[PDB]
């Protein structure tokens, strides 16, 4: 469901 | 929240999200209290009997969101976490007293129009404020449809809801439920009568329940969303941490570190 | 101090700051006894 988030934050 | 409404944007801009890693999941609301401090359900982390313990790496902090799903680009903040505080007699046991938490933050979020905290309450704010018919806020992205027992409908909202709920006294609090209920909890919510509905459900859980001083203009948060029987059915009440009550907690825990 | 450093607690950028009211927040403020 969820939109991708940038990388830097996992 | 069931028979709430959309968010104004900007309107509450203390609402956090609590969202897992892995999988991404949104996990409860939250709210900011300061630019480092985060403040929460304890049951939101730790929940022994679903097996539920979270720690910090396995969490992200949302601020500054609209949008339930979207990465709103350069609106929200995303913040890690530093060090998860409960409250030490948390009881998880028997009725969730205590159902508290503090998160700190890896760095301090700056704010902005959309992020931006939340006042903790007073003595004397909490007493004139805390009677029975006043009604206070309740914020977040959880279902808007009662899932204990599945509902359909529409299931989950796309924007931050809302809902305004007056305090209920009280005896029909205790009255409404077999549950013990502590001098730490409050109750909320339309009596069955008033022609009026609405509740927090599902993914709500430790959001803020917030009001308005008419002294001062100033929003307080009042109450965590802890839990409830249901959503929205009639006769039963949401009950909510009282905030004011385990304040010393909170300042206890924010003085020792620390800067 | 003064708050949790903050001090500009509760008030909104986009409301309060600018004086402009959100659509149901009057519904909170007459519950208050009413009071004006
Ligand atoms: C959070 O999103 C869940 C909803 C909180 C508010 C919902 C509402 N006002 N309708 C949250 C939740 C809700 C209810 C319970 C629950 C129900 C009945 C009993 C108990 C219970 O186990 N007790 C402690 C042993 C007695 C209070 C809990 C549980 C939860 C967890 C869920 O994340």
């Amino acid at each position: 469901d969820f939109e991708e988030i940038p990388e830097e934050y996992l | 929240i069931v028979e709430g409404s959309d968010a104004e944007i900007g309107m509450s801009p203390w609402q956090v999200m609590l969202f897992r890693k892995s999988p991404q999941e949104l996990l409860c609301g939250a709210s900011l209290i300061s630019d480092r401090w985060v403040l929460t359900a304890a049951h939101c982390l730790l929940y022994p009997p679903w097996d539920k313990n979270f720690t910090e790496n396995d969490l992200l902090v949302r601020i500054g969101k609209h949008s339930r799903t979207r990465y709103e680009r350069n609106i929200e903040k995303i913040s890690m976490l530093e060090k998860i505080y409960i409250h030490p007699r948390y009881n998880w046991r028997e009725n969730l007293d205590r159902d508290i938490a503090l998160m700190k933050l890896k760095k301090p979020v700056a704010f902005s129009d959309y992020i931006h905290p939340v006042c903790l309450p007073d003595r004397e704010t909490a007493a004139s404020l805390l009677q029975a018919g006043y009604k206070g806020r309740v914020t977040g992205w959880g279902n808007l449809k009662e899932t204990w027992t599945a509902n359909v409908g529409k299931g989950q909202p796309s924007v931050l809801q809302v809902v305004n709920l007056p305090i209920v006294e009280r005896p029909v609090c205790k009255d409404s439920t077999r549950i013990r209920i502590t001098d730490n909890m409050f109750c909320a919510g339309y009596k069955p009568d008033e022609g009026k509905r609405g509740d927090a459900c599902e993914g709500d859980s430790g959001g803020p329940f917030v009001m308005k001083s008419p002294f001062n203009n100033r929003w307080y948060q009042m109450g965590i969303v802890s839990w409830g029987e249901g959503c929205d059915r009639d006769g039963k009440y949401g009950f909510y941490t009282h905030v004011f009550r385990l304040k010393k907690w909170i300042q206890k825990v924010i003085d020792q570190f620390g800067e | 101090t003064f708050g949790s450093g903050e001090a500009d607690c509760g008030l909104r950028p986009l409301f309060e700051k600018k004086s402009l009211e959100d659509k149901t927040e009057r519904e909170l403020l007459e519950s208050y006894i009413d009071g004006r």
